[PDB]
RNA sequence: CCCCAUGAAAAGGGAGUCUGGAACGAUCCCGGGAGACCGUACCUAGAACCGACACUGGUGCCCCGGUGAGAAGCCCAAG
RNA sequence: GGUGCAGAUCCCGGCGGUAGUAACAGCGAAGGGGGGUGAGAAUCCCCCUCGCCGGAAGGGCAAGGGUUUCCCGGCAACGUUCGUCAGCCGGGAGUUAGCCGGUCCUAAGGUAGGGCCUAAUAGGUACCUACCGAAAGGGAAAGGGGUUAACAUUCCCCUGCCU
RNA sequence: AGCAAACUAAGUACCGUGAGGGAAAGCUGAAAAGAACCCCGGAAGGGGGAGUGCAAAGAGCCUGAAACCGGGUGGUUAUAC
RNA sequence: AAGCCUCCCGGUGGAUGGCUCGGCUCGGGCACCGAAGAAGGGCGCGGCAAGCAGCGAAAUGCUCGGGUGAGGCGCAAGCAGCCGUUGACCCCGAGGUCCCCUAAUGGGAUAUCCUGCCGGGUUUCCGGCUCCCGGUUUAUAACUGGGUGGGAACCCCCCGAACGGAAACAUCUUAGUAGGGGGAGGAAAAGAAAUCAAUUGAGAUCCCCUGAGUAGGGGCGACCGAAAGGGGGACAGCCCAAACUAAACCUGCCGAUGAUAAGUCGGUGGGGAUGUGGUGUUACGACCUCUAGCCUGAGGUUGACCUCGGCUUUCCUAACCUAUCUAGCCGAACUCCCCUGGAACGGGGGGCCAUAGAGGGUGAAAGCCCCGUAGGCUAAAGAUAGGUGGAAAGUGGCUA
């Protein structure tokens, strides 16, 4: 789940919805506080770094 | 043109950065390897076969299964010591006390680095 | 914007008994929209909102849904219950 | 009744009298909507405040049946 | 050459003697019987009883403190003794407002910018303009019954009121 | 000693209403191989027997002086500095 | 028995010895940051994260180039998971995001927190909002475009003590010191004689060694104190006001051309006769004007006159090339035999390299085990310097 170069193919509208999907699954991953026993604790970090990549590509489109 | 102060020399080797730690792992090649590779020394990676020249286990030959790039030591399979309960632990030997017997030639970027270091023709 | 959902023993009793949710939000102190942030993310309707700031650097909201909607379904979807 | 004491100011309220404008129209009844932001736990003292201390000091203010003039001294409720 | 210590009411560190000694009384209170937990109870828990305060040793809330609050588990240090206990130690939690207060107004008082002064300002300031100055002054509108281990004119129910 | 500061956070902790003042503290071993297991103890890098290591002043860890305290060796002691 | 002296063993204690990724002094480099928001501070960010360091709601790190080649997730070794051979981590270069306070700057803060009015798309959000200067628009309305704070020491300018010494003390000294206020820079300041000295000489300023405790000041007490000259280091010089000319002039914006530069052409606005531009700034003389006479090329005119080609001063930067810097890389020769030992880096024997025997690491004291050393090589991109390149103006010399 490490997308790097298909993000430049998408348009400004598609990046807005992909950003929203990631921000929702990051909210769900915060059940690690609920002791819900996240098997992979490394998904919170991995998701937070995909949000940063999208906001980089959005900016590169001179938004 | 570097300092000869012993404290300045030791502060470099204890704070060596990641891309320069390969210097702590340099070891001599065997005589047969340098016939067919044209170099005299190389840094050690996991999967190489290694033989000891110094220590209480001199002459012992095995394969590298671990590295400690921050201190420059390697762990060889079958060279162990057992703890109080009985589970074995590795004996670490410095990379300057061993001689490399065979390489793992499967990186394709290690191989042309060896060629760039003037292997004869190919 | 929403940061986490609180699922302590006080928060669980409020879902079942008062039909409210407990969330930690940013403390941006120019607030009109926690109402329409949840009404958009979860497609529910909000009746009342009561907000708080804990002693350890958080802003906590007590959002109460309307009788047509159950806070248990929102909690169940997030995996809290 | 007294003073060679005469004992705060403003925002904010209500009303009145006039001037201009439109013919639609409430300070009265009925229904609907909205009302940011920040504080709020606990002690408040012969152990939570200041005095090097779980210091007989200081910082507190407001309140509380019989005998008896009594919020005194003595005895006892609620706590 | 930063070169030799017994003294400087020498500086710092460690350790004696006094000495297992003083003190743990005085300011108007007091315990006893039976049972429990625990490795270990004058000191923690339960029941009965007895004593003391009762214009404070009871009730309510400030400035100040800053988590001391509540639940669970502990006892190396901490508490003038002991400790299984605690305002101590470890792990989890807890503060909800149109109607309460700030927020607003001005008071005694102050400040910024202009002017005037100063060798100069981080200095002075009678004048002009603006702003600041009260969680006991002024200041629109809410009560009851209930609910948690810990919040409640703040949450629920009923009945309302202000702009 | 060397800058006040060689180190789990130096102008850090801590002291003052404030201007300000201002510490202490380095070292197992070549390698954690950091002492399995058994008896005692409520527990304790606690005791005993073991085991690791060239070597356990083994976590309060290099070497380990004196003052001070306890046990023992050799002299001696209640008519006298 | 209380005991007493001496040695041994133990405790307590932390001296002595050895060690050292820390200091201290010199040499040599290098040298400003900030309204495009600095320095300083406050709050946040890690799966479990308290501190330091790093980072800022894109928060223990995002994107693009180059180097490197197998592990990586800081100090910091756990539980659990993940990233990387589709080249990660790490290093260098260039970008993106960059909370609040802060010169703090729309207004307010004894609130590191609150709260406006215009313009733009439009959830979010993003721009504008004292003292001056040059302009617009009706005239105090509004609008376009342009100093403030920080820095260890050093530097420039004003204001300006006492302690102490004089064996007391007041002139004096201490001392224009300490300190206060204002202003800069990578250096500041000074700087081209209304100067020195002495038989007619030198030749801007600054710093070092001297002259010299000399001249000289002083209850002539304690004490204070030059310059010229000599020897060196570096060693430049211009530009205005004025005489004579009299709009021949400067500059904002738009279009073209020019490498987006300077410049040239065209159109609009602000200045300017209360003087913009040209000439010209030195002393037994300089500069300017007129008259007379002698002196490169081409051309015209009446030997003489005038007009275009060299020189002086100023403006400019892109393309290209070269060198250096920000990084990494190459780099000789024993791990031979015997003994001690836990381990040879020790002892004995044998050999080798050296433009390298500076230093370090490795189980002990290593030229030859490894890093390095003497000696050499490197860059897509930025940064610096040089070369090459483009333009504007003003211009005869000598004698009287």
């Amino acid at each position: 789940p490490l997308e790097v170069d298909e993000l430049r193919k998408m348009d400004l509208k598609q990046l807005k919805e992909r950003l929203n999907e990631l921000e929702m699954q990051l909210l769900k991953l915060r059940v690690e506080s609920r002791m819900g026993t996240l098997k992979n604790t490394a998904s919170i970090k991995n998701t937070r770094k995909d949000i940063a990549r999208i906001l980089t590509v959005i900016g590169e489109k001179s938004k | 043109m570097i300092s000869s102060k012993p404290s300045k020399q030791r502060k470099l080797v204890y704070n060596l950065p990641n891309h320069l730690r390969y210097k702590l792992l340099t070891a001599r090649l065997s005589e047969d390897l340098e016939k067919q590779y044209g170099i005299k020394r190389i840094s050690i990676r996991k999967g190489d076969s290694v033989k000891l020249m110094r220590g209480s286990q001199v002459g012992y030959e095995g394969k590298v299964v671990e590295v400690d790039r921050k201190r420059g030591r390697v762990a060889i399979e079958g060279l162990t010591k057992k703890k109080a309960d009985g589970t074995p632990v590795y004996v670490w030997v410095h990379a300057s006390k061993v001689i490399i017997t065979k390489l793992d030639t499967g990186d394709k970027e290690r191989m042309d680095a060896i060629e760039r270091k003037r292997k004869m023709r190919e | 914007i929403i940061k986490e959902f609180l699922a302590t023993e006080k928060a669980v009793k409020l879902i079942e008994s008062q039909n409210t949710l407990t969330i930690i939000v940013n403390r941006n102190t120019t607030k009109k929209d926690i109402k329409n942030e949840v009404e958009k993310l979860f497609s529910v309707k909000v009746e009342k909102i009561n907000t708080l700031i804990t002693p350890k650097g958080e802003k906590k909201a007590y959002v109460k849904l309307k009788q047509e909607y159950k806070a248990s379904d929102v909690a169940h979807k997030l995996g809290m219950l």
